RNA sequence: ACAUUUUUUGGCACCGCGACCCUCGCACUUGUGGAGUCG
């Protein structure tokens, strides 16, 4: 699944734990945003292995079938 | 007459579109909680009016929520 | 249901922390608060691009860590248990 | 504590604090506003009496920041005293 | 004294131009009428309109603007 | 500096304190609080204007939670 | 309860600085002060966040808002802690 | 040792001179195998030559590093004492891992079962 | 009397008129402040070298009065009465500085003493307690 | 829990400081426990009044500095 | 012991430096002479 969140990062991961504040244990997690100082194009993105997330940095959570 | 939780609960299985703290969103409304964060379904992002891509299923956080319209 | 439990549970992790500001952390988790306020040593703050400050010991506060970055082995299910 | 008077009031009030506190660290451990009233003046505090009564000889007279410093025993006892 | 609640209340009963005010956003508006209450500051809003400020005219439907966003009343 | 649990059992040490706003408060913690306040003895103020180290003294200083970032410790009791 | 908040009750009436969000700098007696640090000061000077001055009456300020509060130092010595 | 600490907070070729300046003995010891668990290669091993500059432990470490240099660390456990069981440790590393370099051992251990 | 870690540790630690820290022939061990310290006072000591110092990103203020300074190795340097004979002597400060105080040393009435510092430290503003000036 | 005591203030004109560098002028009318504010209507600050009456949200207020004594 | 306005579910991100001259005053400090030029 992927997360929108409020620092431009599309969080691509595998979700582990859940709860009221929307927080979340992450597995097989691959970000994405751009190291970019105008003007320039950068396309960025990095793995790691497990992630933990906090609540008030997602915007909208999605499901790619 | 007419209270907003109210209304929310009405407009379940029903096309809305959400503005944030900004990017407007269209989609039809699943369900809603008194916290008022969302789930859609045929989520499309309008991007200031220009809708850039259509993600299907979706989840909105509450605090970045501005306002419901049809 | 509470991930702040699980939280309490990782104790003395050698972990990465990313906060709101972009601000790369990398310490030992001594321990943590109920409200997420991570107890750090042997503490390391980098920036997302120069150069590096270390620290023996930081109290960071829980609003502003995004996201703590785990260790590398990790038994997940098991933590999760009651 | 000292009072010391006819001190240049152009340097400001920081500068002025700390350029006093390092002269008079060579007697020993160590109050001064810019109102009309109180400008070109300082009390200078020690731990020791016998270090305030040394500042007083030795730096009688001393230039600085272009002016030769007045320095004279306080006429009463320092709050902080 | 005239509590809040009680100022929106009667807004609602009265059905009349109110214009809001965005928290932490200068340049838009909204105007409308008030039709819901809510404990917080939250409400419904038929018949709203999105307003440029002044540093013209926007088409807007019916809305609940949510409470946290909120900063001015008047009605 | 030691080896602490809390930051309770740390009382009274000269802290570094990070504000959101990018300003570093250093001062002897005299005070904690649920959310995080803190009573500062002797709080200097150094800010960093877009250079080098901008310096303030402040006194006896109350210090809101919401803005604290992190703290630090600067040095060992008295 | 609050220790911070006790001592911010305490410095009523004493002469308080104090710092919004904005960058604010206020001075002041302080009037009254509640659990929130809704802090209100009399006698008050307003500094810009660029730099000017500027003298007003009773200001009222919500602790939401508020930064961080300098209560004088007679306050350090007794009788709260 | 505090400032061996300090020093430590404060933290290649330089630093490992400041390092090993600043290596009571046992704490040393504990320094070098700090230096041979953070390393984990031929640095390792170097580090391994200035605790050979500061036993059957440090032969366990040559064993980590794992022909002939090997054997030179059993002449340095030879070195260590004249004879008890960390010999028979050190013959027992000989016979796990050059057939003369176990025979030798099995020798001065015959020096029923 | 070494200048020892024991030493810094119950060392009178107060706020002064900065954090100050109160304190010998040899600088050493200063690792144990922990870099704690604005400003670190030396007065009446008998140090000969101002040298041995670790690496201390806090400190902007040294109080060296009457020791015996004879050769050196930060924003204010307080070196009254000491042992600095040779204007060369003051080279080291080059590398650093906005107040310097060196009255009361031997290398004070050597010719030039005041426009060769000036000339060899020029980021001093303030030089014995008088405004380095344009002219 | 405890009232923000603004029976000082009351029926007074405020310049009620707001959230993203604006202000607020009016005779202040009513307030709660979050501190919103009900005020009988003034202008915007070269000026421009709008409303009759106003109301103001607690969360919004930077300050309400008093016009009046 | 728990997320919807005052804290921790964030509204985040992309006076000083040249000149001149005034004041000689025993204190506990928002700040502190004045004219004129530079920022």
């Amino acid at each position: 699944v992927i997360i929108s969140l409020r620092n431009n990062h599309k969080i691509i991961a595998r979700v582990k734990a859940f709860d009221r504040h929307c927080n979340m244990v992450l597995e097989n997690v691959k970000e994405l945003w751009t190291e970019k100082k105008g003007k320039n194009v950068i396309n960025r993105e990095r793995f790691i292995s497990k992630l933990f997330l906090r609540g008030d940095s997602v915007i909208v959570v999605l499901k790619t079938p | 007459p007419v209270n907003p939780k109210p209304f929310l609960k009405g407009l379940v299985n029903h096309r809305v579109g959400v503005k944030l703290k900004s990017t407007e969103y269209r989609g039809t409304l699943v369900s809603t909680d008194n916290y008022f964060n969302l789930q859609l379904n045929e989520a499309e992002e309008f991007v200031a009016g220009v809708s850039h891509g259509t993600l299907g299923e979706i989840f909105i956080r509450c605090n970045n929520v501005l306002y419901i319209r049809e | 249901m509470k991930l702040v439990n699980f939280l309490k549970k990782l104790r003395n992790e050698q972990v990465t922390i990313e906060l709101k500001n972009g601000t790369t952390v990398w310490g030992t988790l001594q321990s943590v608060s109920p409200q997420m306020n991570a107890i750090l040593t042997d503490v390391k703050l980098t920036l997302p691009s120069d150069n590096i400050a270390s620290l023996q010991y930081i109290n960071i506060r829980g609003n502003t860590i995004r996201q703590i970055i785990l260790p590398d082995s990790l038994n997940l299910d098991s933590l999760l248990v009651d | 504590t000292l009072y010391v008077s006819q001190l240049n009031e152009k340097i400001n009030m920081q500068r002025l604090r700390v350029n006093l506190f390092l002269l008079f660290a060579t007697f020993g451990e160590v109050v001064s506003m810019n109102f009309k009233k109180q400008r070109g003046q300082a009390f200078i505090t020690m731990r020791t009496i016998d270090q305030a009564s040394l500042a007083q000889i030795s730096l009688n007279g001393e230039r600085f920041f272009g002016k030769p410093l007045k320095v004279e025993f306080s006429k009463s006892e320092t709050k902080t005293l | 004294m005239v509590p809040p609640i009680n100022c929106i209340f009667n807004f609602l009963q009265q059905q009349t131009p109110v214009t809001i005010w965005l928290f932490e956003q200068i340049g838009i508006r909204i105007k409308g009428k008030i039709v819901g209450f809510d404990e917080f500051m939250n409400v419904v809003i038929d018949e709203a309109v999105e307003i440029p400020v002044n540093s013209k005219g926007t088409p807007l439907g019916k809305i609940l603007l949510k409470g946290d966003n909120i900063t001015l009343i008047t009605s | 500096v030691a080896h602490s649990s809390r930051l309770a059992n740390l009382i009274d040490y000269k802290l570094r304190v990070l504000t959101q706003d990018g300003r570093v408060y250093i001062g002897q913690l005299m005070a904690f609080d649920k959310h995080m306040n803190l009573v500062l003895n002797e709080c200097i103020e150094e800010r960093v204007p877009k250079i080098k180290v901008e310096k303030r003294v402040l006194g006896l200083t109350i210090l809101r939670g919401e803005q604290i970032l992190s703290t630090v410790v600067e040095d060992k009791p008295l | 309860n609050g220790i911070p908040v006790k001592l911010l009750n305490e410095a009523q009436g004493h002469i308080v600085s104090l710092e919004l969000t904005t960058g604010a700098t206020y001075r002041g007696k302080l009037v009254e002060s509640e659990d929130s640090m809704n802090v209100q000061l009399r006698d008050v000077i307003a500094t810009e966040p660029q730099g000017a001055v500027t003298h007003m009456d009773q200001i009222f300020v919500r602790g939401s808002q508020i930064k961080f509060i300098v209560v004088p130092d007679l306050l350090k010595n007794a009788p709260l802690f | 040792e505090e400032k061996v600490l300090p020093l430590t907070q404060l933290d290649e070729e330089e630093s490992t001179d400041e390092a090993e300046l600043i290596n009571l003995v046992k704490g040393f010891t504990k320094g070098g195998f700090i230096s041979e668990e953070i390393s984990e290669g031929s640095r390792g091993d170097i580090w391994s030559s200035h605790i050979l500059e500061r036993p059957q432990q440090k032969r366990n470490e040559s064993l980590a590093t794992l022909l002939t240099r090997d054997n030179i660390t059993i002449k340095s456990v030879y070195e260590k004492y004249l004879p008890d069981e960390n010999s028979g440790k050190y013959l027992p590393s000989s016979e796990l891992p050059e057939l003369n370099f176990n025979y030798l051992a099995s020798l001065e251990k015959l020096g029923q079962y | 009397m070494k200048f020892t870690p024991s030493i810094v540790i119950d060392a009178p630690q107060y706020y002064v008129d900065d954090l100050q820290l109160e304190t010998e022939s040899m600088p050493s061990s200063l690792k144990h402040l922990t870099k704690p310290t604005h400003i670190l006072d030396l007065t009446n000591n008998d140090l000969i070298m101002i040298p041995d110092l670790s690496r201390r990103d806090d400190i902007h203020t040294l109080l060296l009065g009457r020791n015996n300074i004879v050769e050196v190795d930060v924003q204010n340097l307080t070196l009254s009465n000491n042992s600095i004979r040779r204007f060369e002597d003051l080279q080291r400060l080059r590398r650093a500085l906005k107040n310097l105080t060196l009255i009361g040393n031997q290398v004070c009435h050597l010719a030039n003493y005041r426009e060769h510092v000036l000339r060899l430290v020029p980021h001093l503003e303030t030089l014995d307690f008088q405004n380095v000036t344009a002219e | 829990v405890s009232t923000p005591e603004l029976k000082k203030y009351m029926d007074k004109k405020i310049l009620l400081n707001i959230n993203g560098s604006r202000k607020v002028a009016g005779i202040l009318r009513g307030y709660d426990i979050f501190l919103n504010v009900v005020l009988d209507d003034a202008m915007e600050i070269n000026n421009h009044q709008l409303g009759l009456q106003t109301v103001i949200r607690g969360n919004s207020i930077i300050s309400l500095e008093a016009l009046d004594a």
